């Protein structure tokens, strides 16, 4: 693997509700690979939400976290759809390929923040 | 839910060609990588193929490279392995399967492909009793040898199965000739050699034949 | 190629007993090493992937380790369903590679074979070859030996063994040994033996009959 995926932005801030979109860019001609997405938990735990192609051995995948490949084959967006605020936390991506030998690669760590909803004002 | 099914395995000749095929269900085939592994008795597994979800790369070791070839049809949701110029040493189970990132998480049945230029013919069934019926011991063993058959199976009975206890069918070896033996026996009460009769009941389906040869 | 050698051949065991398999790699293949279990006449079902990562739905009793040359797979406290054939399968380079496997078979008490001998058939006798079978009936453990004597010359070469899978119901092996020879080649000897030698008993067991009677 020449270079890590990347994860973008940084930080990204929504309201509660709506949905929010990370790009794990990861160049390739289309040779055999796996893309995870994970959100660490409080005990630095990389937990996975969803995989580009789906974990046929996992349980099931939560509806709120999807994959999406664009066109150009090489950026993915990674989304929290009706994001909640205990969404909030620490996102990356990662990528498995196997020519000419295996490796697995992490992207850096990105921050989501998902704020509370301001009323109408009184 | 996610499954994969071979079909085409036989017999073939040495030098021959033989052609399998793997039905996948339940996910979404263009996206997962296929692969073909066998398995030759006494042998390790031996990955022989992959193929990437759009058919544009394809992977063999060394021990197929030019002989054997992997192909899909993804409106069919099918992957094909192609295998000329069969040897006795690719006489294997072959496998479909599937691998996600370096390991095989779906996987078919098998289909077997036995690579032989011997033709059809039914065992030669043979009593197996000790060269005297007397014996000092509660118990005594009868058999029938199931010889000089082509190809696998043979399915051997005892008593038209009213006799399960005791018996023993081994599984056939292969002799120099490329024709299959094998024994069935069974253990008795001595003291049933005078009464009882016992008759092994053989059936070789390619050839056709039913054999049942009482054992004295 | 990257070989992966696994030991031991075979663990007998009882159920509720810790069972530890070894698999070591030829090169340094870092955590690209899986493990899978494997009954007769069925796919391999994966276990463990990448080293020590346990697949959704796995029995927490099986757990895999290691990084590099040197992996484990564990299963805590053996249950019946896990007597089985295990093997581990590297994904670090080209071409993917596989161990000849671990079996992993039931312990029981040592139990010595009932040995028999069969001369040939007539009706084999009129066809020009002869067979000339031996039979080891429910012995324990498998290892054995079984050696044809020939008017006590050792054969070599002219004799094929064949074992059944362990009894589902007294977890014993049976076991035929058949020595071939031309009606020719039979008929110049007297007595043919069979000498078999299992853990179960002192010393070999001969049994024999003489061509004449
Ligand atoms: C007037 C009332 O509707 C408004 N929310 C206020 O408190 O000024
Ligand atoms: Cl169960
Ligand atoms: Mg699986
Ligand atoms: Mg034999």
């Amino acid at each position: 693997m020449w270079n890590p995926p990347t994860f973008s932005p940084a930080l990204l801030v929504v309201t509660e509700g709506d949905n929010a979109t990370f790009t794990c860019s990861f160049s390739n001609t289309s040779e055999s690979f796996v893309l995870n997405w994970y959100r660490m938990s409080p005990s630095n735990q990389t937990d996975k939400l969803a995989a580009f192609p789906e974990d046929r051995s996992q349980p099931g995948q939560d509806s709120r976290f999807r994959v999406t490949q664009l066109p150009n084959g090489r950026d993915f967006h990674m989304s929290v759809v009706r994001a909640r605020r205990n969404d909030s936390g620490t996102y990356l991506c990662g990528a498995i390929s196997l020519a000419p030998k295996a490796q697995i690669k992490e992207s850096l760590r990105a921050e989501l923040r998902v704020t509370e909803r301001r009323a109408e004002v009184p | 839910e996610v499954k994969l099914v071979e079909s085409g395995g036989g017999l073939v000749q040495p030098g021959g060609s033989l052609r399998l095929s793997c039905a996948a269900s339940g996910f979404a085939f263009s996206s997962y990588d296929m692969s073909w592994v066998r398995q030759a008795p006494g042998k390790r597994l031996e990955w022989v193929a992959t193929i990437s979800g759009g058919g544009r790369y394809t992977y063999y070791p060394d021990t197929v490279k030019g002989r054997f070839t992997i192909s899909r049809d993804n409106a069919k949701n099918s992957h094909y392995l192609q295998m000329n110029s069969l040897r006795a040493e690719d006489t294997a189970v072959y496998f479909c399967a599937s691998p996600y990132g370096g390991y095989f998480d779906v996987w078919g049945q098998g289909t077997l492909v036995t690579v032989s230029s011997a033709s059809t013919k039914g065992p030669s069934v043979f009593p197996l009793a000790p060269c005297s019926r007397s014996t000092s011991e509660s118990t005594a063993a009868l058999g029938c040898l199931v010889k000089d058959y082509f190809p696998e199976p043979v399915t051997v009975s005892w008593n038209s199965g009213a006799l399960t206890s005791g018996v023993h069918t081994f599984p056939a070896v292969l002799q120099s000739s490329g024709l299959y033996s094998l024994s069935s026996v069974v253990t008795v009460p001595s003291s049933s050699l005078g009464t009882k009769t016992y008759t092994c009941n053989v059936d070789h389906k390619p050839s056709n034949t039913k054999v049942d040869k009482r054992v004295e | 190629e990257i070989v992966l050698t696994q030991s031991p051949a075979t663990l007998s065991l009882s159920p509720g007993e810790r069972a530890t398999l070894s698999c070591r790699a030829s090169q340094s293949i870092s955590n690209f090493l899986h493990w899978y279990q494997q009954k007769p006449g069925q796919a391999p079902r994966l276990l463990i992937k990448y080293a020590s990562q346990s697949i959704s739905g796995i029995p927490a009793r099986f757990s895999g380790s290691g990084s590099g040359t040197d992996f484990t797979l564990t299963i805590s406290s053996l249950e019946p369903e896990d007597f089985a054939v295990y093997f581990c399968q590297q994904s670090n380079s080209w071409p993917h590679t596989f161990g000849q496997g671990t079996k992993v078979e039931i312990k029981r008490t040592v139990a010595a074979p009932s040995v028999f001998i069969f001369p040939p058939s007539d009706e084999q006798l009129k066809s020009g070859t002869a067979s000339v079978v031996c039979l080891l009936n429910n012995f324990y453990p498998r290892e054995a030996k079984v050696q044809w004597k020939v008017d006590n010359a050792l054969q070599s070469g002219n004799s094929q063994e064949s074992v059944t899978e362990q009894d589902s119901k007294d977890s014993t092996y049976s076991l035929s040994s058949t020595l071939t020879l031309s009606k020719a080649d039979y008929e110049k000897h007297k007595v043919y033996a069979c000498e078999v030698t299992h853990q179960g008993l002192s010393s070999p067991v001969t049994k024999s009959f003489n061509r004449g009677e």
